[PDB]
RNA sequence: ACCAUAGUAGGCCUAAAAGCAGCCAUCAAUUGAGAAAGCGUUAAAGCUCAACAAAUUCACCAACAUAAUCCCAAAAACUAAU
RNA sequence: CGAUGUUGGAUCAGGACACCCAAAUGGUGCAACCGCUAUUAAAGGUUCGUUUGUUCAACGAUUAAAGUCCUACGUGAUCUGAG
């Protein structure tokens, strides 16, 4: 029988070089995910289809942002072969209420607050 | 449909073949051949 | 049709009619290696003797 | 020494080998001597004598072989190798005889 | 290079060894620590069947390969150079290294087919009558797998079968 | 002249089709994205 | 001139009586009346039992999986018994007599109607199991020479091995797998279900790790 | 310095001018074109436009 | 001559030779030892 | 490539068993050569192996025919390709 | 299955080669004549009768030989209809 699948925790214990490699900080985990749906749910089991639906990942190549809490990481772990996950970065920090209209999201995964001054 | 075990070697699903082909052993290649070293 | 615009001659003998239309000559797609007798003695002495044969040995 | 035995040395009269033991170049001629001196080649014909001439001063090793064609084959091994001497010997002394 | 001379005078035959001058290894190699002759000149994975100036250094005046213990080649490279020499003979380079035979130059045969990079010998190859379809296809060998390690400047691996 | 028995891609005997350098590239690139993917899922 | 070397000497070898192979029976003495389903799963994958030597220093090692019926036992028994010095060598069965009933129908039957009847008995052999174990005051080389015949006439691919040969190829097997240059191994991808590949794989694969496929075993597979 | 079919890359060697002389050359050229514009010596213009 | 899948020397006088893109076993003493690899 | 002489037909059973149907010992001369690893003989004699000496590139395994109207894209080993 | 008419003959044969004859060879427990094997070769050949509906098979006489097969067990909008 083809079934769902366990994923041993050993997979998710990061090696010290990986920090250097993907650009994560050894000390502090990032706060938010930008998840994108890179593949299609067709030819995949219904449960992955559902997980993708409830992650807001319905439309392809569109970014979506999610908490980095374990509740979410569980579902993401199920569909991790269908998606691309990159940490959200805030060079200019989080947007105030004056900056909502000028916000834009650059492909390096970073959120710029002031877009196109004069 | 064929049984799991068979006599004739049993062609794989293409995706499995791609798996097999990507995961082949790669022998380490020394920078200089030890023979052509002193 | 465009097979009719192709003209093939086994050697170089071409009707002067067909010679008089030629605009330009395409560069040959393979670089032809010279034989050993084509090389200038300059080029032969310029390339290193790699090994030193024993004087006793006969060729 | 075998290829000489197969070839039926009986067409030969006299074989002498003149060489100079203390020279550095004589190993070849010596190899020839021990190839012709072997029991097979020696017993193919009893009409043939094998003489070893040993001198310190002569300084040039040499091999001289007479046979009944009225032929005289003289090979001066100096820079000549053993099996070149024995091949020359074979094709020379067999094809003629 | 030691020539062997034979003379016939009055029912006496003289055979003698005679020494000529051998050219010497060029004064200053790039990798003097290097073991094998190809390697100390940094020619490993560089020479092809096409490089004659290199190949003609190991062979005999009559076109055959020199032995290995004389030349000093690393075993692998010896085989490579042998392949190359065959391939180059067949390609029609080294025309001076054939054996000279006064009679046989006269009897023309159909003008030599120009070929290059030929792995087998011409007399030994059966024509492939059956080709075969896209999935089972008979491929025709070009060049030798001994040279599959030559440096590729394009980056794409040399294509050994078509 | 060399027929594939029955239907091409289905049965006990199938059309042999080989894996392409292209396919190895693609598969490997996916793998890389997934390894990174499960790095970011780790902490 | 060549210098000698000390010859291997066997003072410690004790030869048992009846050194030649026992005759094995075509059919077990208590014939199985109840028709068994065929686990093919008993030929499939690596072997657990009979992986190691016991008394002897030589063996035939099974590289594939297969069924051994009486014909093969006969073949091995005769071939080995007249190929050995009964004084200096002894042999041993590392495999049980054939116990597993295999059915057939008369040729010309339509499908269905019930199970067939018991035609013969076989022994299941998983890849990596020693078939026959030969000890003695022998050097490996003679034994190897005539053992490879037997090995070759077995249904699965097989080899003749000594203790030294076996540990050689095992250390080589693991050393090849810690040498590996490419980051992507069957284990690594399968366990973590990368690319959702678990869809195309069988559960057993997690254990087999792409070394075993059906009854076949490819040793080159890391 | 030996020469084999391979040891030398099969493509023309490139020499790109020093950055300073290049910056000078560029300013010079721009000056020239700019003169062409100021004088009105361009005949008729075409323009590729995103719309 | 026999066409065989495996060539093996049947005596000390057999020699082994590659001609016409094949392997051959020729024997001068016993011509019955002649073999051609298929 | 090279080379082969000694107790001795070792003791037995057999018409004969002389290194070589079989059973048992497996010692011993010579720098060196098994109471003999292959062939051979009715029993021998006779050819080779291992032994000295002579020398010394490297040498473990690996090879496998075919169908019926007409083969079946054409072709091609490098100018830079995550 | 709103029909892909079925055995053997006749006629005309298309093809494979796993060769029966003709050609060229290797091995022989090949002296010679015969043979027995194996390799290569498919342009051309491969009989007439007694009985059987017969294909096979048996028998008479011969042939250089009387090949093995495939073609909707080739071929009924060309024939036959014994079965
Ligand atoms: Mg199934
Ligand atoms: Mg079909
Ligand atoms: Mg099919
Ligand atoms: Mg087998
Ligand atoms: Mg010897
Ligand atoms: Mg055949
Ligand atoms: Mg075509
Ligand atoms: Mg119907
Ligand atoms: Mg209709
Ligand atoms: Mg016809
Ligand atoms: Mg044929
Ligand atoms: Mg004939
Ligand atoms: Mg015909
Ligand atoms: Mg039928
Ligand atoms: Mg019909
Ligand atoms: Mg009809
Ligand atoms: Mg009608
Ligand atoms: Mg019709
Ligand atoms: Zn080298
Ligand atoms: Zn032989």
């Amino acid at each position: 029988k083809f079934t769902r699948s366990r994923i041993p925790d050993k997979v998710f214990q990061p090696s010290p070089e990986d920090h250097e490699k993907y650009g994560g900080d050894p000390q502090y985990p990032h706060k938010l995910h930008i998840v994108t749906r890179i593949k299609s749910t067709k030819r995949r089991p219904y449960w992955e289809k559902d997980i993708i639906k409830m992650l807001g990942l319905e439309k392809a190549h569109t970014p979506q942002v999610h908490k980095n809490i374990p509740s979410v990481n569980a579902k993401l772990k199920v569909v991790k072969h269908l998606i691309r996950i990159k940490p959200l970065k805030l060079p200019q920090g989080l947007p105030t209420e004056e900056d909502m209209a000028n916000t834009c999201l650059k492909s390096n995964g970073e959120l710029v607050v002031r877009w196109l001054l004069n | 449909g064929s049984k799991a075990v068979t006599r004739h070697r049993r062609v794989m699903h293409f995706e499995r073949q791609k798996l097999m082909a990507v995961t082949e052993y790669i022998p380490p290649k020394p920078t200089i051949n030890p023979r052509c070293l002193p | 049709t465009m097979m009719q615009r192709l003209h093939l001659f086994p050697d170089e003998d071409i009707p002067e009619d067909i010679l008089k239309n030629l605009v330009e000559e395409l560069p040959q797609p393979r670089k032809v290696p010279r034989r050993l007798d084509e090389y200038t003695q300059e080029e032969i002495e310029a390339f290193p003797r790699v090994w030193s044969p024993p004087e006793d040995y006969r060729l | 020494a075998a290829a000489l035995a197969r070839l039926g040395l009986r067409a030969v009269k006299q074989v002498r080998v003149q060489f100079c033991p203390f020279e550095k170049n004589v190993e070849s001629t010596r190899t020839f001597l021990q190839a012709v001196s072997s029991e097979k080649v020696r017993c193919t014909n009893l009409n043939c004598s094998v003489i070893a001439d040993v001198r310190h001063d002569g300084s040039e090793p040499c091999v001289d072989v007479l046979f009944g064609d009225g032929h005289r084959l003289i090979m001066r091994g100096a820079h000549l190798t053993a099996q070149e001497m024995l091949t020359a010997f074979a094709s020379h002394i067999q094809a003629r005889g | 290079f030691r020539e062997v001379v034979e003379i016939l005078d009055g029912k006496t035959t003289i055979i003698e060894g005679r020494i000529t001058e051998t050219p010497q290894e060029s004064p200053n190699p790039p990798n003097p620590t290097g073991q094998c002759p190809i390697c100390r000149w940094n020619l490993k994975h560089k020479y092809n069947y096409e490089d004659v100036l290199l190949l003609s250094q190991f062979i005999r005046p009559h076109g055959g390969m020199l032995p290995r213990r004389i030349t000093g080649l690393c075993q692998e490279e010896h085989l490579k150079i042998e392949e190359c020499v065959k391939m180059a003979h067949r390609a029609g380079l080294l025309p001076n290294h054939r054996p000279k035979l006064p009679e046989g130059f006269v009897p023309k045969s159909k003008p030599r087919l120009n070929r290059y990079l030929t792995r087998w010998s011409p007399r030994s190859v059966k024509p492939i009558y059956n080709k075969g379809h896209r999935w089972n296809k008979v491929r025709m060998p070009v060049g030798s797998p001994l040279l599959k390690d030559n440096v590729s400047y394009s980056g794409r691996p040399l294509l050994l079968y078509h | 002249r060399n027929r594939i028995p029955g239907r091409q891609w289905i049965g006990k005997h199938r059309r042999p089709r080989p894996v392409s350098a292209q396919a190895k590239q693609n598969m490997i690139r996916r793998l890389e994205t997934e390894a990174e993917n499960q790095y970011w899922l780790s902490r | 001139f060549k210098t000698l070397l000390p010859v291997p000497t066997f003072e410690d070898v004790a030869i048992p009586e009846k050194p030649k192979l026992r005759f094995v029976e075509r059919v077990p003495l208590v014939p199985k009346v109840r028709r068994e389903r065929k686990n093919l799963s008993d030929i499939r994958g690596p072997s657990t039992e009979a992986t190691e030597f016991t008394e002897g220093r030589f063996a035939i090692l099974a590289l594939g999986g297969g069924y051994l019926h009486w014909g093969h036992f006969e073949m091995m028994r005769l071939t080995i018994n007249r190929s050995m010095d009964p004084k200096n060598m002894f042999a041993l069965w590392r495999v049980p007599a054939p116990f597993k009933p295999i059915t057939r129908k008369g040729m010309g039957q339509r499908m269905g109607g019930g199970k067939g009847a018991i035609d013969h008995y076989v022994t299941p052999v998983k890849a990596g199991r020693l078939i026959v174990e030969m000890g003695g005051r022998c050097e490996f080389k003679e034994v190897q020479g005539f053992l490879d015949l037997v090995a070759h006439k077995l249904p699965f691919p097989a080899k003749a091995v000594s203790r030294e040969t076996l540990e050689k190829m095992r250390k080589d097997q693991e050393e090849r797998e810690r040498n590996n240059q490419n980051p992507w191994t069957f284990e690594r991808i399968a366990t973590a279900n990368m690319l959702g590949i678990r869809k195309v794989l069988s559960p057993y694969d997690l254990t087999h790790k792409g070394r075993y496929w059906g009854k076949f075993y490819t040793p080159e597979r890391v | 310095v030996p020469k084999t079919s391979l040891g030398s890359p099969p493509w023309p060697d490139i020499v790109l001018p020093d950055p300073v002389e290049e910056t000078r050359h560029h300013a010079e050229v721009v000056g020239q074109v700019n003169e062409l514009i100021a004088a009105g010596r361009y005949g008729r213009l075409f323009a590729v436009v995103h719309f | 001559f026999k066409t065989k899948g495996v060539l093996k020397k049947r005596c000390r006088d057999c020699y082994l030779v590659k001609r016409r893109g094949r392997w051959f076993i020729y024997c001068k003493t016993n011509p019955k030892h002649k073999q051609r690899q298929m």
